């Protein structure tokens, strides 16, 4: 229940039904298309004479171009292949152009050749019109003129189809000049066994004659027969006898891409090498066309090997044996799949902006209760307990941040130690010199100035100072953790447990489930986008926060999704103090995440959020901070393996004073026993005797 | 410091956390101002309390508040994925992602790695996003050698299944139904919310764009080619079926698709049309279920098609929103002459005229006892919206006739190791052992399976590849049976590392495997089958993690195979006790000789019962 | 999208409604169609494109050309709300294409 | 079934139930709104103490500016008087520049001393807050903060509801001294 048509060669066409012409063309003429109502129209453009495009037209709404050097341009842009829309589906298939539209109820084709081909289903039977003809068991009644008339001219049928556009406006076309041990090679039509199967199904005839027509036309060689053949070999295919023979029972080969090999009865829902196996339930008729040799799969329209056959990842291929990772396990490439580690890797729990949270499990939430939380606990062996203070942060309801962390430390005598906004520590309720070693415990100035905590390898923390907190823990946690952080096993879906055991689907009562102290008000409802009770902020949150999905953080949208940063930004933006500060906090907060999966953004600019530094410190973007302070020169066999990082550095000569002055190592003074000693001070004792030079 | 304004004790609540760290008994906390004892405290669930010995229901599960905590069955429910839109769909695990797409597309498959597949289900938007028709997507179900095609709204078995007897096609309300076996089935709503349902049967057997049914919504976006990716788009692009398709254009989050992509007014009147979502109808299924996902989707599919009514794209997902509501029991009788009205009129303009059977309901029981359907089905569903016939009683229903009636018409080897063991295999996935040889590793580890009493009880195994990360295929507490268990063994892959990091799979054993000793009564040991060195930079945490694991008393014997194990790390694991006895070997061949007398010396390194 | 209005308004000539197109012409109610469904981009059910269909059903019913346009999908109304009284679920009200005006009531 | 609010003279404010109190505002403030849900927000803008334009946002949909001197701008683009949009009307009434929204519930005048005044319908009694006061029978109960106490002083109040944007980031107004 289908009809084909063909144009071919030099000049020729054949019908729907089968009825054979040679037209030179100028114009762009309808090929096919629902000829009482115009559903679709199928036009075929041509140069000087020649083919150049096909070119689908849906309705008025929708037109796409399709070359025969295969370009494709849709409206008048150009597109990449493959290539779909409004129900059109433009591809290649057995190396060759196809433009499929089944919908509608039509197929069509261009081959290396340049030979178009279009296949109508039986619903335009009898209600078709265009060079392609009327599809009806008539081969006669074809040439019906748009005029309605019948014609015996091709030349006045096809100029009656012509379609004239405001790109240029066409001439009437006329039939070419002519006058005219070749001729043998299309009798091959008759007189040879694989052309003579099909005599019952296709008259050579009419096929014989057009092949003396190229002959006479064409200016080389024996080739020159060879589009009627082709074209008898595909009319036979499709009556249903496919000559296997025929390309090599005679010297014609047709043209495929580069690797590839023409043959007939190459099976739809051809292989590849990205691609599923449907086990054969493709329930679809061969067709002609290239293939790559058995063996060899296709991969993005180049032949390889099986063995060869890359891995695709984050939109791009790797050969096999490449390694990748995300956080600490790693993927290798093996045949068409990654063979992915499958261990536990540190969970990193965040309290951010305006108390926007990341569970250990990765999932995303806001929560926005006014209370003291618990954050993060070792629920089994109660090891560590982490703490928040949340308190409202501007005049917004919806403005909430955490003021105050608190981490008690059972394992360490009990110790509480308390981080405090603006960046200080107490312990025990007595303010602290920041650097600290004492025990497992150690606390530092991050070179952002930020605190960072550790309490052995297993948990660290670090607090900003401005409400940012980031917690790490190692794999040893991994199940057993509590609070509003969730409990470290892996999955999102229970991070909203709560004391009583159950999951609440509601953040807010998850989040009230964790509060410390009976006199806070539970939260009712979370107002997610607050920017509805600051208007004015709206327009301004929107084309700010906007720059997290822009080309500029591209590089890390495959290694962190965007989105809950974009959510957290504009939320943090619309209801806040100063949406400045908290546009860079938001940004910030995404580039950290894309540099804990090894992407480092350039973000700033000194339209946003340039990280200004104290006078004689320079900014980098990556530095390393083992060997910035003075400390570093006094104890140069510590143990420091802390990666490259965002902050401001001293110049490279240079170390960073007490001061935040930066001295060279000669200036630098000593720290012994705890105790700070200037360059070329000497003390001697009945113990030690010794002296202050190079920081050491 | 300006102030405008200026102003441990246990509740029954609190009583597990921490102290405030910014008044009864003891044994004793407070409720309702007054000291009570614990054991008459109520448990909290939806921020409600229940009294102990109350019970509450969560899906299939239920639950008991006792001491203060629920105390829950343990059954595994029956998963839903849904397409739950035009371009939107939920896994099996809840996860909501946004994948449009011109394509065929895999929803679920059993035919998953290793596993030999029962069926499939395919979907896409072909013949979507043109002017002449309302969007519908295709369905096509391939169970057991069988093909149903779901189209147009109507339902096409185009190939006979290879045992039809467990096979129903079923329709309720508005909704078709198909059970395709006693642990799969489907419903499917006309207007683009396809729906797959699964028994626990299955889990992490099937893969798709449903992701993979278990607990972890983070191992959804699993590719076809098994890597989990960051973008949704990525992940569903890997399971297109048709090669030569067209891949979904990656695009940032703009505000809104289609329609509202340049008109931002229009786009609020979208979001005020999906705040039927949250109206008061709606409000009392809005704390069992969150709202926001398919209000997120209603933005999308009403951007697609603007619209107040009964567009394929807008009442679909409150439809969705409602069916799922009264799945969780809150039937929700949203609809109206004034929003998305339905009328079943034309199923009571009858034969004999105009005569009531049938209405519209909220939600009607599915898989009724009918004159199609005789006899009562294991239905995927508690009930569904549409057009029910509300039969008198004893009568049945006739839906050809479109009237009710009544109910009168129409051991393996010798050697077979019993004793207090606790096993793991290290295998060594670099290149310096070839997929030929890994395959002799790998009937190397599958064979002394064989010979060894395999369970909870006795000989525990784990079989991890490192290959420069961990890769666990089997662990301790996998409660499958024997052969379950070499089955994956000999299903173990092959990475082909161009690095094997023998002091990070130390690590992994030391840290995740022997995280807390839970047999105190068995030996452990580890069979580090070690084929590559490590680049020198790598190893040296070696000897604090083969030191750490003689403190958790696990045994480790490295087997060193061929030229390129690295004879040092070989020695320095010898060093730290006399248990860790070493073997070496020129190639793989010999595993299988060796074999004896390593399971041997296993077997002798660990206690009887 | 201004072919999806239009052909969404291809229900004025679709063939239930081209026995009223004989003595009434569609291509006004059409335009108006075509701005109301600008307002609304509803296929199957909005109330401007109801509405602008509706009125030219009615406008055909003066005509006495009276149109059975609506469908259980193509701008149901249901009546459903009225049937449930006293009695429970009584049958009395349906849609009709049209109801004679101003009955004895 | 209408309340009315006043800002008057230099500085002066008059709020719904009568409290009278002096602010020199240098930022935009919420005069009035849905407090419990921001159906419309109505802004004072003032600029070195004295007030410059009366503006409207409807959700966050739409936006339109009304200047002291008689400019009408909606988001960024001016637009001639009189105007109608999104179911508001922006007119001269009685020789004075008139925005009217009894769609929404109310209206709001700017007279031609640039003394502003807006009026809501009884729709929002005890459901509005803003430098216009939360609308109640009580009138000591006036100076409610968006931060939900009752401040005594009309400052804190006052900038307690200050509105930023990304042009006007809003500093905090204290009351000037004077010679008196
Ligand atoms: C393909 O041919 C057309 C003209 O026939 C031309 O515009 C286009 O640039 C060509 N493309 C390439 C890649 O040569
Ligand atoms: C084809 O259509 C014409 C009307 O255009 C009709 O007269 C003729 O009979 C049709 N032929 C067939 C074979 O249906
Ligand atoms: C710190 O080390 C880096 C190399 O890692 C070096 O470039 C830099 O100069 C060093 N800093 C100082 C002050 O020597
Ligand atoms: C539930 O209660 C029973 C009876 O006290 C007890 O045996 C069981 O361990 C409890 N399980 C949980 C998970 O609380
Ligand atoms: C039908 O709807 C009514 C509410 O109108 C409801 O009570 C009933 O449970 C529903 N189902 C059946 C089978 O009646
Ligand atoms: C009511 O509807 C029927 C069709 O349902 C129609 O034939 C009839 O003319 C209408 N009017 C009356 C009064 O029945
Ligand atoms: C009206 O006042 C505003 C604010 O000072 C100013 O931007 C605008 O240009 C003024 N219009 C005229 C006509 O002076
Ligand atoms: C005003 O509203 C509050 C709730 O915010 C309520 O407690 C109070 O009684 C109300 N007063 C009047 C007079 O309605
Ligand atoms: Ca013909
Ligand atoms: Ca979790
Ligand atoms: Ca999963
Ligand atoms: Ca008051």
């Amino acid at each position: 229940s289908t009809a084909r048509c063909s144009l071919f060669g030099s000049d020729f066409v054949n019908t729907f039904d089968g009825s054979m012409y040679s037209f030179a063309g100028y114009c762009s003429y309808l090929l096919a298309g629902g000829c009482q109502k115009r559903s679709f129209s199928i036009i075929g453009d041509f140069q000087n004479g020649k083919r150049v495009s096909l070119s689908v037209y849906l309705g008025e709404f929708f037109d796409i171009h399709l070359f025969v050097n295969g370009t494709v341009t849709q409206g008048d842009q150009r597109v990449s292949m493959p290539y779909a829309s409004k129900g059109l589906y433009l591809e290649t298939e057995a190396g060759y152009y196809k433009l499929s539209g089944e919908a509608y109820g039509f197929v069509a084709r261009i081959d290396g050749s340049g030979n178009f081909q279009v296949l109508l289903s039986d619903r335009y039977f009898n209600k078709t019109c265009g060079l392609c003809g009327n599809f009806n068991i008539f081969a006669e009644d074809d040439f019906m003129t748009q005029e309605g008339t019948l014609t015996s001219d091709p030349y006045d049928f096809a100029n009656s189809w012509a379609l004239s556009s405001g790109e240029q406006w066409c001439e009437r076309a006329s039939p070419p000049s002519s006058s005219c041990g070749l001729w043998e090679q299309c009798q091959l039509l008759k007189s040879t066994s694989v052309f003579a199967r099909c005599h019952p199904l296709v008259d050579p005839e009419p096929f014989v004659a057009l092949c003396e027509k190229t002959l006479c036309e064409c200016a080389g060689g024996l080739e020159c027969a060879c589009p009627a053949l082709l074209e008898y070999a595909r009319t036979c295919a499709q009556e249903g006898m496919v000559l296997y023979g025929w390309t090599d029972h005679s010297a014609c080969s047709p043209v495929c891409p580069a690797g590839m090999e023409y043959r007939q009865c190459v099976s739809p829902c051809a292989r590849t090498c990205q691609s599923l196996h449907i086990n054969e339930m493709c329930q679809e008729r061969c067709v002609d066309g290239c293939s790559c040799p058995e063996g060899q799969l296709l991969d993005e329209g180049l032949c390889v090997e099986s063995t060869e056959c890359p891995c695709v990842h984050s939109g791009k291929r790797y050969p096999p044996g490449t390694s990748l990772s995300r956080d600490c396990n790693t993927c290798i490439c093996r045949n068409s799949q990654w063979i992915c580690s499958n261990e536990e890797c540190p969970g990193e729990c965040l309290v951010t902006g305006q108390s926007h949270f990341k569970s250990f499990d990765n999932r995303y939430f806001t929560f926005s209760g006014i209370c003291q939380y618990l954050l993060a606990r070792d629920c089994q062996d109660h090891s560590f307990s982490i703490v928040i203070e949340t308190v409202q942060c501007a005049d917004d309801r919806d403005a909430v941040c955490t003021r105050s962390v608190t981490v008690r430390l059972p394992g360490l005598h009990n110790s509480l130690v308390k981080l405090k906004h603006g960046a200080g520590v107490a312990m025990d309720g007595q303010d602290v010199q920041l650097p600290l070693l004492k025990g497992d415990l150690r606390i530092q100035h991050t070179v952002t100035a930020s605190v960072r905590l550790s309490y052995g390898e297993d948990l660290q923390m670090d607090w900003d100072g401005r409400g940012r907190l980031l917690v790490k823990l190692s794999p040893v946690y991994a199940g057993k953790t509590c609070g509003l952080c969730g409990n470290y096993n892996g999955n999102q879906g229970d991070d909203f447990l709560t004391p009583s055991g159950l999951a609440e689907p509601r953040v807010e009562d998850f989040g009230n489930a964790w509060k410390l102290h009976g006199d806070c008000q539970d939260l009712q409802k979370q107002h997610s986008d607050p920017c509805a009770l600051n208007p004015r902020m709206t327009r301004f949150s929107e084309e700010a926060c906007a720059v997290l999905t822009s080309p500029t953080f591209e590089a890390c949208h495959r290694a962190v999704s965007p989105l809950p940063y974009l959510r957290n930004c504009r939320y943090d933006v619309c209801s806040c103090s100063d949406g400045r500060e908290c546009l860079c906090g938001a940004l910030a907060s995404y580039a950290a995440a894309c540099a804990g999966r090894g992407v480092r953004v350039a973000w700033r600019e000194p339209g946003r959020c340039e990280l200004n530094c104290p006078k004689g410190q320079v900014y980098l973007q990556c530095g390393t901070p083992c060997n910035l302070t003075c400390r570093s020169l006094s104890y140069p066999d510590e143990e420091c393996n802390e990666a490259c990082l965002e902050g401001c550095f001293c110049p490279p000569g240079l170390y960073m004073d007490e001061r935040g002055d930066c001295v060279p190592k000669a200036q630098c003074p000593c720290y012994y026993d705890g105790e700070i000693f200037q360059p070329e001070d000497i003390f001697s004792d009945h113990h030690t005797m010794c002296y202050c030079e190079d920081g050491f | 410091m300006h102030c405008t304004m200026s102003g441990c004790a246990k509740t029954c609540q609190n009583y597990d956390l921490e102290c405030m760290s910014m008044l009864c008994p003891p044994g004793m906390v407070r409720h309702e101002n007054r000291c009570v004892a614990l054991e008459r405290c109520p448990c909290f669930h939806q921020g409600k309390e229940y009294a102990p010995g109350e019970t509450v229901k969560i899906g299939c599960n239920t639950c008991v508040c006792r001491d203060r905590k629920w105390n829950c069955t343990d059954h595994v429910c029956d998963a839903t994925c849904s397409t739950i839109g035009m371009a939107h769909y939920l896994t099996f695990d809840g996860l909501k992602y946004l994948f449009p797409g011109e394509c065929q597309y895999v929803l679920v498959q059993d035919y998953c790695g290793s596993n030999p597949g029962t069926f499939r289900i395919l979907v896409g938007n072909k013949g979507c996003s043109h002017p002449s028709v309302k969007c519908k997507k295709r369905v096509t179900i391939l169970v057991e050698g069988g093909e149903i095609e779901l189209f147009d709204g109507e339902v096409n078995v185009k190939r006979p299944m290879k045992d039809e007897t467990h096979f129903e096609v079923v329709e309720s309300g508005r909704y078709i139904i198909l059970l395709l076996g006693k642990a799969l089935s489907v419903v499917w709503d006309r207007h683009l919310s396809i729906s797959v349902v699964l028994k626990q049967t299955y889990q992490e057997k099937v893969c798709g764009l449903c992701g993979n049914f278990d607990g972890i919504q983070n191992n959804d976006l699993t590719s076809s080619n098994l890597q989990v990716e960051e973008d949704p788009v990525d992940f569903g692009n890997s399971w297109k079926v048709s090669s030569q398709c067209a891949d979904t254009r990656k695009v940032p989050l703009d505000s809104s698709p289609a329609t509202c992509h340049n008109n931002i007014m229009k786009q609020t009147m979208v979001d005020s049309s999906c705040r039927i979502l949250t109206s008061d109808v709606f409000q009392d299924c809005n704390k069992l279920v969150d709202p926001e996902p398919y209000l997120d989707v209603c933005i999308y599919d009403t951007c697609s098609c603007e619209s107040i009514g009964d567009c394929a794209c807008f009442c679909d997902t409150i439809a969705a929103y409602a069916h799922v509501c009264a799945q969780h029991g809150k039937v929700v009788t949203w609809r109206t002459a004034t929003l998305c009205p339905q009328s079943c009129e034309e199923r009571n303009l009858r034969e004999n005229g105009y005569e009531c059977e049938w209405r519209y309901n909220s939600c009607a029981p599915a898989c009724q006892v009918t004159c199609q359907h005789p006899e009562p089905l294991a239905c995927p569903v508690q009930c569904v919206e549409g057009c029910h016939a509300h039969c008198p009683p004893g009568k049945i229903l006739d839906e050809l006739l479109q009237t009710c009636v009544d109910p009168e018409d129409c051991p393996l080897h010798d050697f077979y190791c019993s004793r207090l063991l606790d096993l793991v295999f290290l295998l060594d996935g670099s290149s310096r052992l070839s997929e030929a040889e890994f395959e002799v590793l790998k009937a190397f580890v599958v064979d002394m399976m064989e010979r060894l009493r395999i369970s909870q009880k006795w000989v525990r195994v784990a079989v991890v590849e490192y290959h420069d990360g961990s890769h666990a295929y089997i662990g301790l507490k996998d409660r499958k049976r024997p052969s379950e268990l070499r089955r994956i063994a000999s299903q173990v892959k092959y990475a082909g590392s161009q690095v094997a990091s023998t002091s990070e799979v130390l690590k992994y054993t030391l840290f995740q495997i022997f995280s807390k000793i839970d047999r105190p009564e068995a030996s452990r040991i580890a069979l580090l089958l070690m084929a590559s060195q490590e680049p020198q930079r790598m190893s040296r945490n070696f000897v604090r993690y083969v030191q750490g694991l003689k403190k958790k008393k696990v045994i480790v014997i490295p087997v060193g195979i061929g030229p390129h194990a690295n004879l040092k790390q070989i020695r320095l694991i010898e060093k730290q006790a006399p248990e860790n006895k070493a073997f070496v070997l020129s190639s793989v061949d010999e595993l299988e000789q060796q074999r004896d007398e390593i399971v041997s010396y296993l077997c002798d390194l660990a206690p009887e019962a």
